């Protein structure tokens, strides 16, 4: 009875230290606290010495006393994975929060997996058309690649990821996994009602024909829950990729909140802070997360991750670290949105590995490079036009400004998910129409 | 709660422990009864490599250390102040503070004879 | 409180013995009541006091050297970095979840070393020397230290031989030498990996045309990149044939911080074999600004005091002692050369960053890639 | 040579002398006569200074529990440590000494919620400051409640009329929404908020009781004079019948300014949970982040951007996710938040500004250029 049972030594916010007198759990092993108002799952983060582990609580620690019995589960956080998770909402620790009964688990997987090895990498640069003009033209998305939507709090990376759900996941043949990390709970409820209404989530007996799993760790949760709910979404996606052999879609709203939750818990783990205030382990935590999302030889994951830049600073270390993990960045800008252009994609800051003449053809590539050349020549003239006016420009440059002001209105597009508050109906645009227009 | 005043003020965390030890030994008229006990425990750390293991090894648990110190001093002909001091220093692994508590106790004691 | 009466206490002054003969025959029957709770004492082996975030504080390990490979009992290797008075700070070459408090740490006797030789020519390697391409272990290869001091003044000679890169903007305006350190610096997605890759492809095209001694063996160190990019680069180098002369050292983003810290030194030690055996080497440290970040994490978790942008104070020495190993040796040392192409990513064109200014002050040349020249059609975007 | 290992001691537990003195004074044969230090449900102050008291003992205290000092000032057990409790003082810390007795109350930090709070001016802890006696028809609930989940909510359907023409036409605001009122100093943010409260009074007499809106106005870091003038306004417009006012002014301690939005949010969550409709205004939520930054830097936590703590986003997301529209199996009630963020020179790309923009549903940008051109309300 006394074996495998530690007691709480100290409670520092979401960081709990548990003293195991008999035998210590492993790092990343999950613990459970006895006698709490909710199910309080701790995850062991450090061994501090003196028979003490240092844990990170998955729920709130308010109400914890420093004598409370803590049971080692002997395992990391295990969540239900399988086709029985489809059409269900689950939290960070795999509990069904949709009030539809328990989740019929095909298996229970640890949420901490090693990244797939170098021999299990698939290098197939295939395009994924989204119907968005600026996305399909200037930075096309890979079919089995990682996609970033960089944004600055109000520029439209939730409307863009909802339009990508509307356009891509309906034409897709596999399963989608939406991981909500640190976003609004109203947005999760809106997505649940829209997915129930559109039929991709079915309730009751026809639940097996639902094609989407929601994993929600929203911004009302403590930083222990927002730090590991992306790992739960990855586990549900990795079961479909590895075991089921499917092609998976994985939409992660605000992958920044994983980094922010780790920086929140890192100040109480007793670390010296790195640059502007983040944890010292930003790059390795982000790498250990993002290298689990990989198109392997036995399955593909098309990952679209919204990334939030904190104060419209792209030089902030948490988006600057994220930039090196993605195949196609779609940097949304505040100034493009203030011009009224939606989607507010910066054309001279969004890049992709698919913009190469040998993979998308020379015509599409030459059109995208010509549009970028005209936009860069207009951005070079942004100071002369401001302080002198357009009447002092050369006759060849006024044509450049006119064609650039035409192509930067033409990059904008109405969305089917934005028609509820804008009134105009959405437009899906084929790729050949975009190249033929530009 | 009324404790006799120490003859001189001293430093922190290993001299105020000796100051408190002198303050509670002067209440029981028990200064020279615990001074030789401090010296005897210094000789005990000199003798056994298994009793100074409790002061230096950080892998013995605090339960095991407190149970060695408590079940070794079963009233031992000794003062209760010494026994309630060493199971208190064994509860933190602060047994290495004995060799400076003895220095500050020597300072208080030879300041006690002016 | 001073040490003189504290040394006088070493002389016995007990004056009574009514506890000493009582508890000395009472100690050993008390200790034997708890001998299953005792762990065996440790002197020349080690034992983990505390483990977390990739750092193990190891009790014991009396005769370890600084910078020495250690091996935990769970098989994962380590590196004794700061040897403090009561513990050793060991960085973990891998995931530290298999390390517990009380795990035995074993000293291996060796300072950290990688396999160097002709057997690495064609393999995809991690930052420690193990092959990750799934083609078996390394054959026809020998172990060499990753902390070789750079050749001095009398060992070098003047840089004369060209080593063309095949990029005519570079070979026309910023001409490389065969023992020269040339920094490719720019923002993200401005074509730095493209310049280094085209240099490697041009060495493949020139190695089938020159007589056996101007042949250039490339070594690509991928620090902090993702594994899909490294696999795409291996596919490129095999589908063009450049993998016959190329070694790839790959410490990806999923690897530990000491692996990414140590992978440029592993790649430089693998490339120094060709420099020391009369051949000519080409080393590309892609994302040296990620090796600096891994070093920052590794040193901050060792509780060393931070500096500019929370970097260590000795982050200049980290890149200076790495890049100074790229030399052109004298005729009595073979005449072999090693030319470095470190890569630094800047943030919004800020050249005045800490690591950027350090590596500019270290290397010989500079290759600046502006993101406004890139979008004006000028590819490569050479400033 | 055998005593060279003990020539300097190294240990944890900085309060080692306390654990030695709790063993040595009962070794005296005189002071086993009920001279015990109470350490189970009581505790002695070790240190006190800059609004944080370190308290020995309290071995049965919970994390986040409201404790009470012997002076009468209350506190909150924030850091439960191995040898002490880090208590955050909910008042002036000048009345706390070393060796003061700290009693635990047995309850997580709570405020009175209910229909007895309507009409009453309150500080950030629940006790009234309008001088009208204690809160009578009321009961205590926690200030730190987890927000309702995904099933517990439904889509926002019903309109909350502000009564402002520029607001109700161009940025319409539904019941259960969170609408940021952002702008420079003296651009009319408080005017929009109090027009909303007065208009809820004007519409409350013409709807049935299941459609009335009960307002909470949290004033964080304001002057006490402007709070008194606003209480006179809500009394002379009849709006105090449906309005609670929580008031953590600029003279109050920064833990009270940190906790007053959560206190007011619990007082409005009563109306949300009992099927009625609530409207809460966090006036100058930037000042709450300033108070929390003060508490974090005095707790020696490592600061991030603009010296703010890392959990300053969590500070406002905890608060604003509790404003929701509940589902039909939870009573169907709603809570509407109006957080107010003040910007410097119209910089809305600041840290706390962009944090609350990425939390709330919409924004009311009040431009400082239109406010001086006579265009009032200066809605951008
Ligand atoms: N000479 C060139 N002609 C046409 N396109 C090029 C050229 N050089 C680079 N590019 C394009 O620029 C993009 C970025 O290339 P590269 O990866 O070399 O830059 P990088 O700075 O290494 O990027 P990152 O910072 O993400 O590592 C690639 O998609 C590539 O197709
Ligand atoms: N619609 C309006 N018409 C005329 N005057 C107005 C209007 N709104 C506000 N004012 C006046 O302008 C001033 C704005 O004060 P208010 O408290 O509304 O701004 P505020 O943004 O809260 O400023 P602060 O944050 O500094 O208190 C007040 O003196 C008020 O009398
Ligand atoms: N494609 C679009 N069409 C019309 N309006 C848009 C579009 N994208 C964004 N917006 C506007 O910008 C705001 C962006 O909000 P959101 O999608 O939540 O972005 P973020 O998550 O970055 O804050 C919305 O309030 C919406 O009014
Ligand atoms: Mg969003
Ligand atoms: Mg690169
Ligand atoms: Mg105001």
């Amino acid at each position: 009875p006394a074996i495998d049972a530690g007691y709480v030594s100290q409670v520092i916010g979401p960081v709990v230290d548990v003293r195991f007198d008999g035998e210590l759990p492993s790092i990343l092993s999950s613990l459970e606290v006895e006698g709490h108002s909710v199910r309080l799952v701790l995850e062991v983060a450090q061994h501090m010495g003196d028979n003490t582990v240092r844990c990170i609580a998955m729920d709130s620690t308010d109400g914890l006393v420093r004598g409370q019995k803590v049971v080692d589960t002997g395992s990391p956080i295990k969540v239900p994975v399988g086709r029985g998770t489809l059409g269900r909402i689950m939290n960070v620790i795999g509990e069904p929060v949709d009030e539809q009964g328990p989740i019929d688990a095909a298996d229970i997987w640890s949420i901490h997996r090693e990244a797939p090895e170098f021999t299990e990498q698939s290098t197939e640069q295939e395009i994924l058309v989204t119907g968005i003009k600026v996305v399909d033209l200037l930075a096309p998305y890979q079919r089995g690649g990682k996609i970033g939507l960089f944004g600055g709090a109000g520029v439209g990376k939730t409307v863009l990821i909802m339009e990508l759900i509307n356009n891509v996941a309906k034409a897709h043949g596999g399963f989608s996994v939406f991981a909500g990390v640190g976003e609004r709970t109203r947005e999760g409820n809106d997505l649940y009602r829209e997915m129930i209404e559109s039929g991709v989530i079915k309730l009751g007996a026809e639940r097996g024909n639902s094609k989407c799993t929601l994993v929600y760790g929203q911004m009302n949760e403590p930083p222990g829950a927002r730090a590991r709910v992306a790992l739960t979404g990855l586990t549900v996606a990795e079961y479909f990729r590895d075991i089921e052999g499917q092609d998976v879609l994985l939409f992660v709203d605000n992958i920044f909140r994983f980094t922010q939750a780790n920086s929140e818990v890192s100040a109480l783990l007793g670390r010296i802070p790195s640059a502007v205030g983040y944890q010292p382990t930003l790059a390795t935590d982000l790498g250990g997360l993002q290298e689990r999302i990989t198109t392997t030889t036995k399955g593909s994951i098309t990952s679209v991750q919204a990334v939030y830049v904190p104060a419209d600073d792209l030089t902030d270390p948490a988006p600057a670290t994220t930039f090196a993990h993605l195949d196609a960045t779609t940097v949304l800008s505040r100034s493009i949105a203030e011009l009224g252009i939606y989607p507010a994609v910066d054309p001279l800051d969004s890049t992709s590995r698919m913009l190469n003449p040998n993979v998308i053809g020379a015509e599409h590539y030459n059109v995208a490079r010509g549009v970028q050349k005209v936009l860069q020549d207009y951005k070079n003239l942004q100071d002369i036009i401001a302080i002198l006016g357009m009447d002092e420009l050369s006759e060849e440059d006024k044509l450049t400004v006119a064609r650039a002001r035409k192509i930067q209105r033409f990059l904008s597009q109405p969305f089917q998910v934005a028609e509820v508050f804008t009134g105009t109906p959405g437009k899906y645009v084929d790729l050949a129409d975009t190249i033929s227009g530009f | 709660l009324k404790l006799p005043t120490a003859p001189l003020q001293l430093s922190g965390t290993s001299a105020q422990i000796a100051t408190l030890l002198w303050q509670v030994a002067a209440k029981e008229n028990q200064l020279d009864k615990v001074q030789d006990e401090l010296y005897q425990f210094i000789e005990l750390f000199k003798q056994h490599s298994e009793l100074r293991r409790l002061a230096t090894d950080p892998f013995v648990p605090t339960l095991v250390r407190t149970k060695i110190i408590s079940s070794v001093l079963k009233d031992s002909g000794a003062s209760e102040i010494t026994k309630k001091l060493f199971e208190a220093l064994a509860d933190e692994g602060a047994l290495s503070a004995l060799l400076e508590v003895t220095v500050n106790y020597e300072e208080l004691m030879l300041a006690h004879k002016k | 409180a001073d040490a003189k009466a504290l040394d006088e206490l070493r002389k016995p002054k007990f004056s009574s013995k009514y506890l000493i003969q009582h508890v000395s025959q009472k100690l050993i029957p008390a200790v034997k009541e708890w001998e299953k709770s005792y762990q065996p004492p440790v002197i020349h082996l080690g034992r983990v006091l505390s483990v977390g975030d990739g750092i193990a504080r190891v009790y014991g390990l009396k005769s370890v050297q600084a910078g020495e490979l250690v091996c935990f009992d769970s098989g994962v290797k380590g590196m004794a970095l700061n040897l403090q008075a009561d513990h050793v700070g060991v960085v973990v070459f891998g995931n530290d979840s298999v390390i517990h408090q009380g795990d035995l740490v074993y000293r291996t006797g060796q300072i950290v070393n990688v396999p160097i030789g002709p057997g690495t020519l064609g393999r995809v390697t991690d930052g420690l020397g193990q092959p990750i391409d799934g083609k078996g272990p390394l054959t026809n290869v020998r172990s060499s230290l990753v902390e070789v001091k750079a050749p001095g003044i009398i060992a070098r000679q003047s840089v004369r031989e060209p080593l063309f890169t095949g990029v005519k903007a570079v070979d026309a305006l910023v001409p490389i030498g065969r023992g020269q350190r040339e920094l490719i610096i720019g923002d993200r997605q401005t074509g730095k990996t493209a310049v280094a890759i085209d240099a490697i492809i041009h060495q493949k095209n020139c190695n089938e045309q020159v007589p056996k001694a101007q042949r250039v063996y490339c070594v690509y160190v991928a620090v902090g990149q993702k594994r899909s990019t490294v696999a795409q680069l291996v596919k490129l180098f095999t589908q063009t044939g450049a993998m016959r002369y190329t070694i790839m050292v790959s410490a990806t983003a999923s690897d530990a911080a000491p692996l990414q810290f140590l992978a440029p030194y592993s790649g430089c030690a693998m490339a120094e074999y060709f420099r020391d055996t009369g051949k000519h080497g080409l080393i590309i440290y892609d994302d040296l600004s990620k090796q600096s970040v891994a070093y920052r994490q590794m040193s901050l978790l060792l509780r060393r005091p931070p500096g500019r942008e929370a970097f260590p104070g000795d982050v200049f020495y980290l890149h200076s002692r790495l890049l100074e190993r790229a030399a052109k040796l004298s005729k009595e040392l073979g005449g072999g050369s090693l030319t470095a192409f470190p890569v630094i990513e800047t943030q919004a064109g800020d050249v005045s960053a800490y690591i950027a200014t350090n590596v500019i002050s270290i290397t010989d040349g500079q290759i600046f890639l502006e993101t406004e020249l890139f979008y004006k059609g000028i590819r490569p975007a050479l400033n």
